């Protein structure tokens, strides 16, 4: 029938068929989560290792907009890097005229111009990725998760991918730990444990720990990748918790 | 598999002739019957309008008679939407020739420019070709009076007397035996009126529902004068012919 | 059946894409209540209980187009942002060329024309959301105009968007009929907010909290949205009656 | 086309466009010509069976492109209102740019090149 | 099942089937094996012909003195992407006066390939590419796939019977990494890996093409008697 | 139908007529009842507002729009579909006419562009034509009073007494026998009130019934004095109180 | 410079074009055709800036010949000057101004009467019994009006031209090395090599 | 016409000369030299009134889109928009611009924009025709964090030397108070500063 | 050319003459300087009258559409901002000196435009070549909140003083009275200082004085049918 034939067409159920198929494309992949704290935001995503031939610190998918905005996606790899490359030219257009970093609440609209339009136009296929970005600006810390259907919402924590169901229940437990949110280093140790509990379905192949955070404490508003002793501290701490 | 012919008209039909043109021929038969006659003293044009009863005022509004110039005249039988585009277009091309060359445009060159517009739709793009048929009646200083017929296929041919609408082949038979080389203006009025009554299901054909126009050479200094006959004057034509 | 499922016309005479666009609004299950006061306008929409969504204090279903102009949207959110950003760009060039605030009639007139343009485009689908533009004019006073997915817009005394909108319209039908006036006689905007909440509870059939409601306030020469403390203050005063 | 694709090939290596284009010539009028030693004779068939046709005002199916170069076709007269006019423009352009009378082999490549260009171009026949 | 003819519609599996149909062109195409190190990089590709008298066309295109690649897949989708990388290497060496990064080249190819696949119609690129190059960070090999993924590996193999050479590269990976600065050990390592993937085909000088590039040794195409010593 | 020929509405249909025209005629017969009457002393039109929720404003919806001050119009169909043509008709009349001719175009030249705009939507494959019917009435010192009817096919024809919408069938016989050209404008107003009652009765009050008349030049509606050549608009709108006066005097 | 003179006699039209073309100071060639033949019944010359008038009359001749083949009828000389004026009107309003003068004359077969039109570099259509261009016309304007009559034949117009050219070369120092005269009558273009 | 701005403890006071002089004739002396693009963010204008009114109005709807889409503008964000327009239009449009706003965090800020445009933080700005005389007078009596009433008399006595000793600059001095309290406009009769 | 205006409580009144002069010779005795924007807002142009009317017909076909779209009365500022953006579209190559005067639901304001597109505001403004002459006369007549009768008298004295001084201004003067809540009153031939004197000697020449070469008769109607 003409219902499922062409996309960008309304359905009698109220939900377009391309939205349900886009979620299934997001569900297939690694597990990406995030944590929004009081002093900043913390990003955590699984890195799938196919074989030993991979070189570490190369294929990392987390890209940083300026210094204050990190970006991570779960979904089709070419569609994820393509959306980030657009936002780079989008964020640079605001700093060009206005000479000021782009606010994160309005930063979701620049990425939404590409995603929400491709759902309307037939000639271009919508993005099949779910992008989780955040950071800290003059208005405070913000964390957003963009859906492939074009909608987006803010989250103190979010989970996407195959393990989004088990990880979302764990993120709600961190709310009961502290009412004001975990610290910068305390959230990294708790985020890695949630990652290690999400490998039950991904245990078929090897995985690599991937964590990036942006806060006002150590970096004073900068987004950097966990390195040095901070990486091994979260590995050994969460390894004894899952025992 | 398949996924063709449903959008662009450039794909040929299994019969070699585009079915879009065949369906345009049926829309021509649904319109009125316009019968032109080419003579040495002028050209007679008459048609029966589609609108009816008493509600529409038929005196002022005439959709089947349009004047491009004091010589070239057209008779519109077909869809109005496709016809209106060429009406202003022909007026632009006719005045551009009068602007550049300062002369009356010949019918052969004018229709050729209009025929390429109908052909360009079937040539480039999937746009709809015009399925309206025009009857071109004009006078030139070389070939004299010229009478052609615009087909939806995009061509034109010379005709002494042409008919459209229903009973197309039946109208050409009645005009063949009544054709005369010495035929005057009044002789072409009565024979075209009797032929139109037999080829149409309505024998009444009052003065308001029927449009009548004749170019006459008997004007001052033999110049071409197009006289549009009002329905009040058309009523007197039925009295002279004795039909009504 | 291929043309009936797409934007092309159908033998019924009415396009099915407009009907499917209206059914997608009730799937979100977001009710809205907007009434026209005397000197002001209050728009209160049903706020689905947040968990992690946006900020816990305020989850905004009401997008402010410009100064003294509010908007509330029903239906899919991804179509609301493109409709909100387009209405802002038309308001900026309007106040620049004509040096005057966007009127409520033209604000819904240009948006209705854009809905018909997207229907004429085969590659792009029309907006499937219900757009309600609310503001308060100086000379014309408070006015509310709602744009259906078909594009039709006209003034409403009390408008509602949602599956239960039939119960909200019916309950508010006798409100203006009893007072025999098209607005609220209360001049102050404090009592107007308390009244719209009372009629909303009886219409939907359940009560609400400060996090279950978002109260928009459209005033003259200024526009603001009540915070969590202002919305809770209206609920406490009603409970003390 | 909405979701449709306009590329047409068919397994026989012969597109349906040219298959049904030759049928219009076979179903149309017949044309014949014979090239003699001192002259070229081109025959043409017209239908006079229809009532009240005037030959003088009717455009002749045999068109003169150049003084020593003529042209005659067989088929619908609608497609001839364009292709013939193209060869007439190139005839005056060849005598201008090259200062050469129209070459029969060169003009033939231009007439055959018009249809050749539309076969490779999309959205046109 | 109409999702195989439409690239703009999301399949029920979640990803287009046209990409999987494009992956078969890599397996049915030429079989190539390559590996790198912290100094040089080696690519061993197989050349094929349609007749005994037909010459073997080179599957290795040189886009830079320090950077090269090898193509396995459809012919048109390959050389078109080679001209894009050729202009990007000249754009960076001119405007920025620096060699093009290996990661930047991968992101540009993904944006150009996805633009044709995501848009209605277009020209989908179904050819795989193994790109090697040297810069201040050393040798790098990024495997280009038509699905839009580019990953950096020490070495890999594509084409028919790719699992034969892939198994040899995984167990010997720790050996090839510690070996650097010697072109004889890196080139000979690729000969034993491709021999397992090739079935019912002899290894000659005209069939195999070997090219190495690095800090000390630039990009050189070894043909004829040049590969007679290493094979 | 929905055949292979209807995938693009610009293509012809096997039925002999364009499918987009037949699809547009359905919305015309399902719309509100509108009409017009051209008398000697003026042109009167009658229409019924579309039924909506009781909380809706009746004064906001206007079934009568003015392209030029001397020319009125009444329509039956979708609301937004009417305002799209009005925005273009007013623009073309003020661009290709008012600028070069220095005056507003007459009713005949104004409707000629309105139909031409709809004809462009019929030829475009992607752009679909509107399914609304247009009744345009005007007054001038050259062609006098005129009332034109624009069909979805893209043409226009004058009508002395006609109607559009669902009540167009019952009004065709009523307006023909009960009204003629010998009647004045005042008698045509009473006939227009009884015409809408034949289709449906409901509430005949002026709240849901919008009436508009075209009279002579009114100096009070001009807005200034100016030169004696310029005259006031020939259109006059009946208020809610003036409509009820003709109801009790009917 | 580049003298082009013409006069319309009773039975024909006498047109004369210069021979020598002087480029700069030196004379490059003493024999050249400064006129172009449109139709057998129409003759038109060109004079003006070097290279602009040569290329101008070419595509004008191609358009007239193209329009004549379409209608199978030769374009009337009266409509030729209207088409040339249309192109000269757009030349002065374009980014590159073109100053081109033409003498358009011939024998109309419809009215069986000759016509001669004079057009300057401004592109204005003017019908006169005689015409010229350049600084040489100033001497021949008052002389032809005092002598030539509508009843003068073709043979007398040739001897009268010899008296004019003799006075033009004697008074003015410029030397065109003779003129090329082509008689335009019902019989068609007839060249005269006696000059 | 001379324009100047002096910051004080709680904000900055803006002022301008309302006379518009064409040649030797004054067309209108009440002309407004201050165009309001925002409540708390204003920009001074001097030189040709057509180029200043154009650039100020083009930015006027930029902050309207910036307010709803992004957020409340600041002095540094709003002043950078004027620089981008004057950069490409430097040859086509020559006009002086002084953008001095107010914020709830950094309080008042003054950014001087030349004819070609630029962004520089300065405690005070001096531009216009009659401003030639106030260079040495304003810097001597300038103080850090001046009082609200002292800043009013500072600019009043600063313009008094420019208005009395230069004809092209003069008229009714209009001073405004940008602070957390609100917007308060002042009007000064000429003889007030002419006797001082 | 002398054009001024006077604002009072119930509206604004303007004054403009009919004289238009091109060069040292007077081209036209009666030339209307009043231009139409909306029925409640009237403007008067100066400088080049050809480009002024062209801009008038440009905005007259624009704001009239927007007035019909909104179905309301456009603001006076809307008339000023559009005319300012017009000169920006032409890049200031068209010198335009006008006066923006009208009413709206907000009130009664006054504005003006310049050659480069500058906009000014004020209660009393002058326009034309007699702008300096008419502005100087009103200097002693300034008073706050003038009545309607004094608005016409004080404006007529400023124009009449410019007639006896500025030669480019004079002949008939047209006064446009615009009152809030009332249609605009257009007074034609209000002040006529010119007095036509009868000739002392008869200049009328009898028939047959001028010589005629030949005569001919042409008809502009259509040719006869018979």
């Amino acid at each position: 029938t003409g219902y499922d034939l062409s996309n960008s067409v309304f359905s009698p159920d109220g939900r377009n068929f391309q939205v349900e198929y886009a979620v299934k494309a997001v569900e297939n992949g690694t597990t990406s989560i995030g944590i929004k704290c009081n002093d900043g935001v913390v990003f955590a995503v699984e890195k799938l290792i196919t074989s030993k031939l991979l070189v570490p610190q190369k294929n990392v998918k987390i890209q940083v907009v300026d210094r204050h905005i990190g970006c991570v996606y779960s979904g089709l790899i070419p569609d994820g890097r393509h959306l980030v490359n657009r936002g780079r030219e989008e964020a640079a257009s605001f700093k060009k005229l206005y000479k000021t970093p782009i606010p994160i609440p309005a930063f979701a609209d620049r990425l939404g111009q590409y995603v929400q339009a491709h759902t309307l136009y037939n000639s271009v296929r919508p993005f099949g990725v779910s992008t989780i970005f955040g950071g800290v600006d003059k208005n405070g810390a913000h964390l957003y998760m963009l859906e492939p259907s074009g909608s987006y919402w803010g989250y103190k924590g979010a989970a996407t991918g195959k393990g989004r169901q088990s990880a979302k229940a764990e993120l709600e437990k961190l709310v009961d730990h502290h009412p004001e949110g975990l610290s910068a280093r305390e959230a990294v140790k708790q985020a890695a444990k949630i990652i290690y509990l999400a490998h039950e379905d991904n245990k078929e192949k090897d995985f690599e720990l991937e964590i990036s955070w942006c806060s006002l404490s150590e970096t004073n508003g900068l987004h950097k990748f966990v390195k040095g002793d901070l990486l091994q501290e979260a590995i050994d701490f969460a390894q004894k918790e899952i025992n | 598999g398949s996924r063709r012919y449903d959008s662009r008209t450039t794909i040929f039909s299994p019969e070699g002739r585009l079915y879009q043109v065949e369906y345009a021929l049926e829309s021509i038969s649904h319109a009125g019957t316009a019968i032109g006659i080419m003579a040495s003293d002028g050209i007679v044009l008459a048609a029966e309008r589609k609108v009816t009863s008493t509600l529409l005022e038929q005196d002022t509004s005439t959709e089947k008679l349009y004047k491009l110039n004091d010589k070239i005249a057209v008779a519109v039988a077909g869809l109005t939407a496709d016809a209106e585009i060429l009406i202003n277009t022909a007026r632009i091309h006719a005045q551009n020739y009068l602007k550049t060359y300062n002369e009356d445009i010949p019918v052969e060159i004018l229709v050729r420019r209009l025929s390429d517009i109908k052909q360009g739709y079937t040539q480039h793009g999937g746009l709809r070709p015009f399925g309206v048929s025009f009857i071109y009646a004009g006078y030139d200083d070389r070939y004299g009076y010229q009478l052609y017929t615009s087909n939806p296929s995009g061509n034109y041919t010379g005709w002494k007397a042409i008919s459209v609408g229903a009973n197309t082949s039946a109208a050409q038979t009645l005009l063949q035996m009544d054709y005369k080389d010495d035929m005057k203006v009044d002789d072409a009025i009565e024979l075209a009126l009797k032929t139109l009554s037999k080829t149409t299901d309505s024998s009444a054909l009052t003065y308001d529902r029927l449009e009548f126009a004749t170019i006459r050479k008997g004007a001052n200094d033999g110049e071409v004068y197009q006289k549009i006959f009002k329905p009040q004057e058309i009523k007197d034509i039925l009295v002279k012919t004795g039909i009504t | 059946g291929y043309d009936r499922h797409i934007t092309i016309f159908s033998p019924e005479g009415r396009l099915y894409q407009v009907e499917y666009a209206f059914k997608a609004t009730n799937q979100t299950n977001i009710n809205s209540l907007a009434v026209r006061g005397k000197d002001c306008t209050v728009v209160i929409s049903q706020k689905k209980v947040p968990d992690k969504l946006l900020d816990p204090t305020t989850v905004s279903y009401i997008f402010c187009i410009s100064r003294t102009i509010g908007m509330v949207v029903n239906g899919p959110i991804p179509d609301a942002r493109n409709a909100a950003l387009r209405a802002k760009a038309e308001a900026a060039e309007f106040r620049y060329k004509y040096g005057y605030d966007m009127p409520c009639d033209v604000l819904a007139k240009r948006m209705a024309n854009l809905s018909q343009i997207y229907t004429q485009r085969a590659y792009m689908r029309p907006l499937g959301v219900i757009l309600t533009f609310v503001s308060v004019d100086e000379e014309l006073g408070p006015s509310i105009y709602k744009t259906d997915p078909a594009g039709y817009y006209v003034g409403y005394k009390a408008t509602a968007t949602g599956p239960k909108q039939q119960e909200i319209t019916t309950n508010l039908e006798n409100h203006f009929k009893k007072s025999k006036i098209d607005h609220i006689n209360e001049e102050s905007w404090e009592k107007v907010v308390e009244f719209a909440i009372t009629h909303m509870i009886d219409a939907l059939g359940t009560e609400f909290s400060k996090n279950d409601l978002e109260v928009g306030v459209a005033t003259k020469d200024k526009f603001f949205t009540l915070s969590a403390e202002n919305i809770e203050e209206r609920l406490v005063a009603i409970a003390e009656q | 086309g909405y979701d449709r694709a306009l590329s047409i090939f068919s397994p026989d290596g012969h597109i349906f466009q040219v298959e049904y284009a030759l049928e219009a010539v076979k179903r149309g009028t017949c044309a014949v010509g014979v090239k003699g030693k001192n002259c070229v004779v081109l025959g043409c068939e017209r239908r006079s069976t229809l009532k009240l046709q005037d030959t003088r005002i009717t455009p002749s199916k045999v068109s003169k492109i150049d003084s020593h170069v003529v042209l005659s076709f067989s088929g619908l007269n609608a497609d001839s209102r364009i292709l013939i006019e193209k060869a007439r423009v190139e005839a005056q352009s060849h005598r201008l740019t090259l200062e050469d009378p129209v070459t029969v082999e060169y003009l033939t490549r231009y007439v055959a090149g018009v249809q050749q260009r539309y076969t490779q171009s999309g959205g046109v026949r | 099942n109409n999702y195989d003819g439409d690239t703009v519609t999301f399949s029920p599996t979640g990803r287009l089937f046209q990409v999987e149909y494009a992956l078969e062109a890599i397996k049915q195409g030429s079989v190539t094996v390559g590996l790198r190190s912290n100094t040089h990089a080696v690519l061993v590709a197989l050349k094929r012909n349609a007749d005994e008298l037909s010459s073997y066309q080179k599957k290795i295109i040189k886009c830079d003195e320090h950077m090269g690649l090898s193509l396995a897949g459809l012919a048109p989708d390959a050389r078109v992407l080679s001209n894009y990388l050729r202009q990007q290497c000249n754009y960076s060496s001119l405007v920025f006066n620096r060699k093009l990064a290996v990661e930047r080249a991968g992101h540009l190819l993904c944006d150009k390939a996805q633009k044709n696949t995501q848009s209605y119609g277009g020209r989908p690129y179904g050819v795989g590419l193994l790109i090697i190059g040297y810069d201040k960070s050393g040798a790098h090999l990024l495997e280009f796939q038509p699905s839009g993924n580019v990953t950096e590996l020490y070495g890999t193999a594509i084409g028919a019977r790719s699992q034969g050479a892939k198994t040899y590269l995984e167990r010997t990976l720790d050996t090839f990494i510690k070996i650097d600065g010697n072109p004889d050990e890196l080139i000979k390592a690729g000969v034993e890996a491709i021999s397992q993937s090739l079935r019912d085909e002899s290894l000659t000088v005209d069939n195999l093409s070997i090219a190495i590039v690095g800090k000390d040794t630039p990009f050189t195409i070894y043909d004829g008697e040049a590969v007679a010593k290493y094979i | 139908m929905t055949d292979r020929y209807s995938f693009s509405l610009t293509t012809f249909s096997p039925s002999g007529k364009l499918g987009q025209i037949d699809y547009a005629l359905t919305a015309v017969k399902q719309g509100v009842t509108s009409l017009g009457i051209k008398a000697t002393n003026g042109v009167v039109i009658a229409t019924e507002k579309k039924s909506s929720s009781p909380l809706a404003m009746s004064e906001t919806l206007s079934k009568v729009s003015l392209l030029t001050p001397d020319i009125g119009a009444v329509y039956s169909g979708m609301g937004p579909d009417y305002r799209v043509l009005v925005d273009k008709s007013r623009k073309v009349a003020h661009t290709s006419y008012k600028r070069i001719y220095g005056e507003y175009p007459p009713t005949k030249l104004l409707v000629s562009e309105v139909a031409k705009i709809m004809q462009e939507a019929t030829q475009s494959g992607g752009v679909r034509p509107f399914g609304v019917s247009l009744l345009i009435a005007g007054h001038d010192e050259f062609n006098g009073f005129s009332l034109y009817q624009v069909d979805p096919s893209g043409s226009y024809f004058p009508w002395k007494a006609t109607a559009i919408g669902k009540g167009s069938v019952a009004a065709k016989t009523f307006l023909e026998k009960r009204w003629n050209d010998e009647l004045e404008l005042e008698d045509a107003i009473h006939i227009a009130l009884l015409t809408l009652k034949e289709s449906v009765e409901g509430e005949f009050n002026g709240d849901t019934i919008e009436l508009a008349i075209i009279g002579d030049e009114n100096p009070d509606l001009l807005g200034y004095t100016g030169i004696p050549t310029d005259k006031g608009p020939r259109f006059r709108k009946l208020t809610s109180q003036e409509i009820n006066d003709r109801l009790e005097a009917l | 410079m580049d003298i082009i003179l013409g006069i319309r006699v009773q039975d024909s039209v006498i047109l004369a074009s210069s021979k020598a073309v002087t480029r700069g100071i030196s004379v490059l060639k003493d024999s050249d055709d400064k006129t172009r033949q449109l139709s057998p019944h129409t003759l038109m010359s060109f004079a003006g800036e070097a290279g602009d008038t040569v290329q101008f009359a070419e595509y004008i001749q191609a358009n007239i010949q193209l329009y004549s083949i379409r209608e199978d009828y030769e374009l009337s000389p009266q409509a030729v000057s209207s088409f040339v004026r249309q192109e000269l009107a757009k030349s002065i309003r374009s980014r590159r101004p073109y100053q081109v003068n033409v003498l358009i004359g011939g024998y109309d077969k419809k009215k069986n009467k000759p016509e001669l039109y004079q057009i300057d570099y401004l592109g204005t259509k003017v019908e006169l019994p005689y015409g010229a261009h350049g600084y040489s016309g100033f001497y021949t304007f008052s002389l032809l009006d005092h002598h030539y009559r509508p009843d003068m034949t073709t043979e007398e117009g040739l001897d009268l031209l010899k008296l004019c050219v003799q006075e033009l070369e004697k008074r003015m120092p410029m030397d065109f090395k003779g003129v090329i005269v082509k008689i335009v009558d019902k019989d068609g273009i007839r060249q005269v090599d006696d000059f | 016409t001379s324009i100047m701005a002096v910051t004080f403890k709680d904000g900055v006071i803006l002022g301008a000369d309302s006379r518009t002089t064409t040649g030797a004739y004054i067309a209108n002396r009440v002309t407004d030299k201050l165009t309001r693009v925002h409540d708390k963010i204003w920009c001074c204008r001097s030189g040709s009134a057509a180029d200043t009114q154009a650039i100020a109005d083009i930015v006027q709807y930029h902050l309207e889109l910036y307010t709803s889409q992004y957020g409340t503008p600041s002095t540094e964000t709003a002043a950078s928009v004027f620089k981008e327009l004057c950069y490409e239009n430097k040859d086509n449009l020559t006009a002086g611009i002084i953008v001095a706003g107010y914020d709830d965090k950094n309080k008042g800020e003054v950014y001087t924009i030349p004819l070609g445009g630029s962004v520089h933080k300065l405690p005070y700005a001096i531009a216009g025709s009659g401003s030639t005389f106030i260079y040495g007078y304003c810097d001597k009596n300038f103080r850090e964090n001046m009082s609200k009433e002292e800043t009013v008399d500072f600019i009043k006595h600063s313009l008094s030397q420019a208005i009395k000793w230069d004809g092209s600059s003069g008229g009714v001095i209009r001073m405004v108070v940008l602070t957390a309290a609100g917007v308060e406009r002042l009007i000064f009769y000429p003889d007030e500063y002419e006797q001082l | 050319t002398t054009i001024v205006g006077v604002k009072f409580n119930n509206g604004v009144v303007i004054a403009a003459d009919t004289r238009s002069t091109q060069g040292p010779i007077v081209a036209d005795k009666n030339c209307a300087k009043l231009h139409r924007i909306s029925p409640k807002i009237w403007c008067a142009g100066a400088g080049t009258a050809a480009d002024t009317e062209a801009v008038t017909q440009l905005i007259g076909s624009n704001i009239e559409l927007h007035s019909l779209y909104t179905s309301r009365e456009p603001r006076v500022v809307s008339a000023l901002q559009m005319l300012k953006q017009h000169l920006f579209k032409y890049q200031g190559h068209i010198g335009a000196y006008l006066i923006v005067a009208g009413v709206d639901p907000t009130g009664s304001h006054l504005f003006s435009i310049h050659a480069h597109g500058s906009t000014d505001v004020g209660y009393y403004l002058s326009l034309g070549s007699g702008s300096l002459a008419a502005m100087a006369v009103l200097e002693s007549h300034w008073k706050q909140d003038l009545t309607k009768e004094e608005a016409i008298k004080l404006a007529s004295d400023a124009i009449q003083a410019g007639i006896w001084n500025d030669l480019g201004s004079g002949s008939n003067v047209d006064v446009c009275v615009m009152e809030i809540g009332k249609d605009a009153e257009y007074l034609r031939n209000y002040l006529t200082p010119n007095v036509r004197e009868e000739k002392q000697k008869s200049y009328k020449f009898p028939r047959g004085t001028t010589a005629v070469l030949k005569e001919s008769i042409v008809n502009i109607c259509d040719i006869q049918e018979e």
